[PDB]
Order: structure tokens, then sequence, then C-alpha cells
RNA sequence: GGAUAGUGGCCUACCAUGGUUUCAACGGGUAACGGGGAAUAAGGGUUCGAUUCCGGAGAGGGAGCCUGAGAAACGGCUACCA
RNA sequence: UCCAACGGGGCCUUUCCUUUUUACUUUGAAAAAAUUAGAGUGUUCAAAGCAGGCGGCUCGAAUAUAUUAGCAUGGAAUAAUAGAAUAGGAUGAUUAAUAGGGACGGUCGGGGGCAUCAGUAUUCAAUUGUCAGAGGUGAAAUUCUUGGAUUUAUUGAAGACUAACUACUGCGAAAGCAUUUGCCAAGGACGUUUUCAUUAAUCAAGAACGAAAGUUAGGGGAUCGAAGAUGAUCAGAUACCGUCGUAGUCUUAACCAUAAACUAUGCCGACUAGGGAUCGGGUGGUGUUUUUUUAAUGA
């Protein structure tokens, strides 16, 4: 206990935070997969 | 398992199981000998010679390709070191540290490492005296 | 590794270690230095001679009380006064002031008993098998 | 630093047996290890083992059948006279015919019973039971 | 479950060079063709020196921490 | 070289500077004569061994001798100490 | 005549030249007698003592016992020790240990020493505007202040120290180490089809560094500050606070060698569970940020 419980709390929060971030990336990649599945001046400047 | 340090690294070279020359190697053994003699004449140490031959000439291992180690090949041709190569570099490293300590007397760190290098020299010097590679009267500075 | 050498040629280190460490024992030290009898009640002897100074409980009323059986004795070897038990009040008659008594190990704090008076066993005197020589 | 390869081999076998592993890998190999394992094999404490040559000290793979209660090395390798053998069997074995004490003698590495039969003696290597 | 005596080839490829059943080098040698001269030179995969074409004295590779980086424009084959 | 029954720094003369020692020399303690043996112990060990046999040494304490094959003798001799 | 075994004799596996011993263990002598173990024997029994009986009898101690040292002997392992070993046409041996050392490559680090650059902050000083308080405490008093205190603005000087970034992250043998840039040497890990070949582990004896405080002699002296002085001694949550402040805090050259100098826990080697986060190196894949014959290489 003491200081050691507090340090445990921080690591668990970071671990929980990482899970949320990773799930967001997986969700986004699924959207990209679905998206992939489904003026003269501007064309001259499309490369920029 | 470093001595004089807490490191436990295992980095090393892994000699291949086969002790015969590679099939793709198609250079005469004699030509390899002349390259070793030339590089030693230029002043390269046996460790450096093997690196060059392996790097640019396809010599996987001198002993495998020619049947004799680089140290033996040079001595067979009159090229021998004044003192063993590993002992040579240890002394040179100590000399550089002693030169730095001369200019910088407050570098207590360099003072500590000089003891480690010097004590390493005594252990290595003692080994060569026992084998008679080094004359018995030999002492470090 | 148990913290001791185990090599087949390490007998010398094992021997010398044992000799140094044997002195840690209090029993070993006393045995070697000859100081084991300092704790003895009589300083190494099994019996001690003494001089009867007084019969301290002589005035007590209750017969064969523990106090009635106590006599103060001066040890002749070192002059230290001590208390000794007599087997019973009947044996208290044979003991008189200024007589030589032999003491042996036995009211807490009384750790001796009288075994001989004037060179004659009390039990023999109590059993009427001898007369006290004066 | 590695003092006794045989001790390491026997301890690895013991840990494999304790954990229930069906096979164990031993590095480095040695002639003494091979003879000791052959004695264990002859007494049935281990099964097949295969030696892998790597142009170095080598390796061994030993298959385990769960019949090994214990195997150990007696270090230092004490000198043993023929009269002394019984004493050793009294100290290292839980019962009298339960297990063997292995000796390196002038006639090779063998268990104590074979040494008694051949009337040979030497140093003690270890025990198995 | 695995057979220590007959490990899978993919399994050993993942292991460290020294930790396999029989340790062996993971490095190799290359036939690198000089751009300027078109001559072929042998170059070690993890070369620690700037290998130069003998005929043209043109750098063929540059040393790095691990595998040597072959110079731009140099074609290579595994030998 | 002397002396001895005889080897030998045993002693003398002249020479060198050697010899032992952390694998414990040297010094100190020993209620230390040594052993065969005695006790205990399951085994390893621990202790005791003045004391029936063997060996050593002594004859109140130091020193020196005669005789004799053999003694530095003491129930032989001479001096000194008590 | 041929084949398969069992058996004999000769050769060959050398073109020419240069250039085992010990430890340990087995067995046998030896290790006085008495003592110990053992065999026989009606000392009336026993403790003991003891070797010969019948007229050839195949009758009777058959005996054993000693750790070490010396002697002789049989040994294939183990542990040391050796080689004109697998040599050269100047010269003999085997591996190259997921032992160790050295070398090379690109890195990595708040590791170290010497210079150098910056940052506000504290104190002080110059100039500047205004006017009665400022300070400090739980509350006050010394104290400073109408020659302008405290506060404001533009600056300068001195000596320290590197906030936030700062994290169960990094380096160093430990103590310890956070601004930039350069120099000097050092170092762990990683990569290596380079090199030496046992060079190693533990360590009495013997050696280097060692927070803070402290001692000697110079320098410096902003902040804080043991000691000392002084204001107040009213009120218990604010109960010991306020002002001046010596040594000290900083640095140079030597001493001191102590910390709760902690895993409150000798070192080296091997093995025995799962999980994913992070730092450094390396390998492979992939697609985003990238970007272009200057070069150079990232996330
Ligand atoms: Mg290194
Ligand atoms: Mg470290
Ligand atoms: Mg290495
Ligand atoms: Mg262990
Ligand atoms: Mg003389
Ligand atoms: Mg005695
Ligand atoms: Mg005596
Ligand atoms: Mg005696
Ligand atoms: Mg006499
Ligand atoms: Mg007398
Ligand atoms: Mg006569
Ligand atoms: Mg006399
Ligand atoms: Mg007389
Ligand atoms: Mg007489
Ligand atoms: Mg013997
Ligand atoms: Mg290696
Ligand atoms: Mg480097
Ligand atoms: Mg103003
Ligand atoms: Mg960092
Ligand atoms: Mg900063
Ligand atoms: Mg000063
Ligand atoms: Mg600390
Ligand atoms: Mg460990
Ligand atoms: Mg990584
Ligand atoms: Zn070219």
């Amino acid at each position: 206990s003491g200081l050691r419980s507090f340090l445990r709390k921080k690591t668990q929060n970071v671990i929980d935070e990482r899970k949320l971030r990773v799930q967001k990336q997986l969700d986004k990649e699924k959207n990209i997969r679905k998206r992939n599945h489904q003026d003269v001046i501007e064309e001259a400047l499309s490369r920029f | 398992g470093r001595m004089h340090s807490a490191g436990k690294g295992i980095s090393s070279s892994a000699i291949p199981y086969s002790r015969n020359a590679p099939a793709w190697f198609k250079l005469s053994s004699e030509s390899v000998i002349e390259q070793i003699v030339k590089y030693a004449r230029k002043g390269l140490t046996p460790s450096q010679i093997g690196v060059l031959l392996r790097d640019a000439h396809g010599v996987t291992q001198a002993r495998v390709i020619t049947g004799n180690k680089i140290m033996r090949i040079l001595k067979s041709n009159g090229l021998a070191p004044e003192i063993p190569e590993d002992l040579y570099y240890l002394i040179k490293k100590a000399v550089s540290v002693r030169k730095h300590l001369e200019r910088n007397r407050k570098d207590k760190d360099a003072k500590f490492r000089l003891i480690l290098i010097e004590s390493r020299i005594h252990r290595l010097a003692r080994y060569y005296r026992t084998v008679a590679v080094l004359p018995p009267n030999w002492k470090y500075e | 590794g148990k913290g001791k050498p185990r090599g087949l040629n390490s007998a010398r280190k094992l021997r010398v270690h044992r000799r140094n460490n044997r002195w840690a024992e209090n029993n070993y030290k006393k045995r070697l230095l000859g100081t084991a009898f300092k704790s003895s009640p009589f300083g190494g002897s099994s019996h001690a001679k003494g001089i009867v100074l007084e019969k301290l409980g002589i005035e007590s009323k209750q017969p064969n009380s523990a106090i009635r059986k106590c006599v103060r004795v001066q040890l002749i070897k070192n002059g230290k006064k001590v208390t000794a038990f007599v087997p019973n009040d009947g044996c208290l008659n044979f003991v008189d002031e200024n007589d030589e008594v032999l003491l042996a190990g036995f009211i807490p704090g009384v750790r001796f008993k009288v075994v001989k008076v004037s060179g004659v066993s009390l039990l023999a005197l109590w059993k009427e098998k001898k007369e006290k020589p004066r | 630093t590695r003092s006794s390869v045989l001790a390491d081999a026997l301890n690895a076998i013991n840990n494999a047996e304790k954990t229930g592993k069906r096979q164990v890998l031993i590095r480095p190999s040695s002639k003494v290890i091979i003879k000791f394992l052959q004695v264990m094999q002859k007494h049935g404490y281990i099964g097949e083992f295969e030696y892998i040559d790597d142009h170095r000290s080598g390796k061994i793979v030993v298959q385990l059948n769960g019949r090994l209660n214990k195997c150990g090395v007696i270090s230092p390798r004490f000198n043993v006279k023929i009269g002394d053998i019984e004493k050793w069997t009294a100290n290292l074995l839980p019962a009298r015919q339960f297990g063997y004490v292995i000796l390196t003698t002038s006639a090779g590495i063998m268990d104590h019973e074979e040494a008694r039969r051949k009337h040979v003696s030497g140093k003690i290597l270890g025990f198995v039971y | 479950v695995q057979d220590l005596l007959h490990p899978t080839a993919a399994s050993e490829a993942r292991k460290h060079k020294l930790k396999t059943l029989v340790q062996g080098p993971r490095s190799y040698f290359l036939d690198v063709k000089c751009p300027g001269c078109l001559n072929i030179t042998t170059v070690f995969s993890h070369a620690q020196t700037a290998v130069t074409c003998e005929s043209c004295s043109t750098i063929l590779c540059t040393p790095t921490g691990g595998k040597a980086k072959l110079s731009e424009g140099t074609s290579f084959r595994r030998k």
C-alpha cells in the first residue's frame, strides 16, 4: 500500500488508455476498407 | 559476462558449421596468400586484414579458404608482430588515457579507467609470459 | 555452494577455519583455558570446610521449621560466610559453635548442607553409630 | 563460471522431470555425460537420447518417461575404496536396493553393483534413483 | 507441443543466430556490379568498409550499424 | 687441517652470501615422555594413555672425569649451589 | 573355373629435401608380543588358562585385524602432464565455449574533464513618476521610511542555480549526473562468415573513487544560514516567530573516509511460469508523413 497503490493506479490507467487508442485505429482501418470497397486551374494545381 | 563491467551482452560472430570453402569461391588459394602479404606489408594488423578480405574478396575465413590462419600465413612469410595484437591495442589505449590525464588532472573518471586498463594489461601480459610469447623480463612501462 | 570450500585439495582451509571458530563456544573456551570451575559453588571442589558461627534459627518456636535447620558457616578457604542446612533439629544438637564442618551442595538461597562435623558424619551421629570427638 | 557440465546436465534433467517435460536439451555435451546417461538408460531411468554435433562441445536431447525420482552429482569426486562403497550407498540412497551410486573406476563408468562384481573401485561421480 | 530435435524451419528462422540447434551465420555474400565499369565484385552483406571497385575506385557500399547500404545505382545478386 | 670409533661446521683458518618462511618459518603456551593401547560412538569423530610390553631421558640442581669392550655411571669419583 | 566363410605369408596405405609420467584404485610383502574379533577345550560352572589326542588313525587356532609414509604389482575411467601431432619447400598439432580479451561499423547516453552561450530569479546601484506607509505574524514590536521607503519603468554589476519539459524514463563501479556549442579521452549494448585461443571465477595481502557535514592556506562572498546579538513574551490549530546575521553554503591545492552510503538481502554459472508496456541496437513487411542529381539521412 502507501505510495505503491498510487503507482499501480497510474499504470492501469495508461493500460486502459492504450486499449481505447488501439480500438480507434482498428475502427478507422475498417472504415478505409469500406471506403475503398465502394476548373482547369485546379487540375493544373492538383499535384500541389 | 564482462570483466571490469556489469554488461551481459552476448554479441559475437557465429562461425558456419561447414569447414570447407564456399562453392561459389573460385579464387586460387595462392592469390589469397599474396593479398595477405601485401596488406601486412602496408601495415595492417591481422584483424584488419581479415575484415578487408572478407569484405571485398569473398574470403569467408582465411583458415577455411587457405587452411592456415592469417597469423601463421604472415609468419610463414616473415611478417610477425612485435607483440600480440590484443596486447598492442591495450597498451596504446592506456597511453592515450595517460596523455589525457596529464592535461586534465581533475578527470577522476579517466583515472579510474586507467586502473582497469592497466590491470587488464597485467592479466594479459602474465598469460603471454607463461606461454613464452613474451620474454620473461617483459614488464609494462 | 554452501559458503564453504568443497575442493578435493581444500583440507587446510577447512582445518584452520574449524580451529578459529571452535573458540566461539563458551564450553570449549572454559575447557581449554581452565576457567570452568569459577562457576562452581566451591570453586572446583566437591566439598568445602567451614566454621560454624551461629545457629541462627535456634530461637524459632515451630519445631523442624526450615529456619531452625539453618546454620551460618564461614568458609575456611576464602573466609566467606554462607548458610547451610542441617538434616533436622535433632542433628542441630551435634553442631555447636566453633566446630569444623564439611559442606556439600544441597528458604531459597540456602545451597549447602552439612555432611560431617568434627570429621564425623552427622548421619552416623544421628544413627548413634559414633560419638563426636572433641 | 561453468565448473561441472555434468552437474548442469543432471540438474536440467531433474528440473525437466519435476515440471513434467517429456524431453530436455543439454548443452554442453561430454563423454562423462554420455556414459552417465548410458548407465541411466541401462537401468531404465531414461529413454532414448540423441547427440547433436555442432563442431563445438555439442548438445544432447534426452527423452524422459517419468521414471526418474532423482539424479545428482557428488562433487568433489572423492576417492573410493571397495570397502567404502557400501558407506556411500548408505548416505545417498533412500533404501538399500532403491537406486544406484555411479563410480568412475579403472574399468570405466559403472554403477556400484557392477564395480563390486568386477572388484574395481575409483572415484564417485554421482547417484540416480 | 514441439520437437526440440526436429524444429520447424520457420521456428528456427525466428530465433537468434546463436540460439538455434546448430548456430550459423544469417549473413550472406553478394555479386555487386559496378555501375561505371560493369565489372562484378563480391561484397559481404554486413560489410564494415566502403567497398570500392578496383578498376574504377567507385564506392559500392557504405557501412552502417547492421547490413551495409549498397550505393545508389549498383545492381546486386545473392551468390 | 684438527678431533673422533668414524661421516659431518663437530671445531679451527681462509673464502663466498647464503639457509627457512602465508604450503605458517621464527617466537610463545602446554596440568607435552612417544607408541602398542583404553573409553565412547550406528558411522564419521572426541577424549584418555605417569601405570604390567617397546623406545627415550633422569637419579636434589649445573659442570667435568677415572676405569672399562661398553658409562659422561651417580647403591663410582671431583668441584660449585641448596 | 567361380562365390561365401574360416585360416596363413608377403607387401602397401612414407616421391625427394628442411625441420609418456604422476595422482587415484586393485593385489602382495611389511606393520613385535600382550590387547581386540574369532575356532577348539566340562578350569565342578564362570571370569580365565591352554595347545596337542588314539595306536598310520586322512583327527586337531581356519585365523583375521589395522588411516598415512616407504617397497613390489594389475588397471580401460577420472584429474593433471607431455608430442618431429593434421608442419613447411621458413617449419606440427584439435574446436573456436549462447567463457573471456582485442579489433572494426553505425549508433546511444541529464557518464567524465576543459572552455564557451543563454535564462529569468535574488541582492545591490544609476536614472525615472507618485506619495505615507512598507515589512512580518495567530497578534504585535524591533527594523526601513518625506534625504521618498514599498510599488512602477529603462538599464547595469556580482555570485549562485539550471523551473516548467521531468516520466515507476536515461547514463555511471558507487557516491552521483538535467541550458547551448566546441575540444579531450572513455564506455554499455547491438551488428560482424575479422582476430587471440583458456588468457577465467572467487578473493586474505595490497590499491583508486567515496553524498552532506568538518580541518589547513588562498580567492570569492548574491541567496540561505549553525553560533552570537536583539524585538515580543500576549493567545495552544496557526506555540515559536521577527531583524541583523559569524563559520558555512561557491572555487583552487591537500586532509577527514562517515550516511536509513538499503533488496534493511555476498559473488560467478546452469535450470524452473504466463502478459504487454518502455529504452538502446539489429532484421523483415507494409502504407501514411515524406520527397526532386547538391550531399545527407528521418517519424
Ligand atoms: Mg567490449
Ligand atoms: Mg549499470
Ligand atoms: Mg568477443
Ligand atoms: Mg544451486
Ligand atoms: Mg670459523
Ligand atoms: Mg598427553
Ligand atoms: Mg612434563
Ligand atoms: Mg606412556
Ligand atoms: Mg643415565
Ligand atoms: Mg628427591
Ligand atoms: Mg668390566
Ligand atoms: Mg653423574
Ligand atoms: Mg639410591
Ligand atoms: Mg644404578
Ligand atoms: Mg600402505
Ligand atoms: Mg567464442
Ligand atoms: Mg567502438
Ligand atoms: Mg521610488
Ligand atoms: Mg532521457
Ligand atoms: Mg531547462
Ligand atoms: Mg577560507
Ligand atoms: Mg544514496
Ligand atoms: Mg544466479
Ligand atoms: Mg526496438
Ligand atoms: Zn570499375
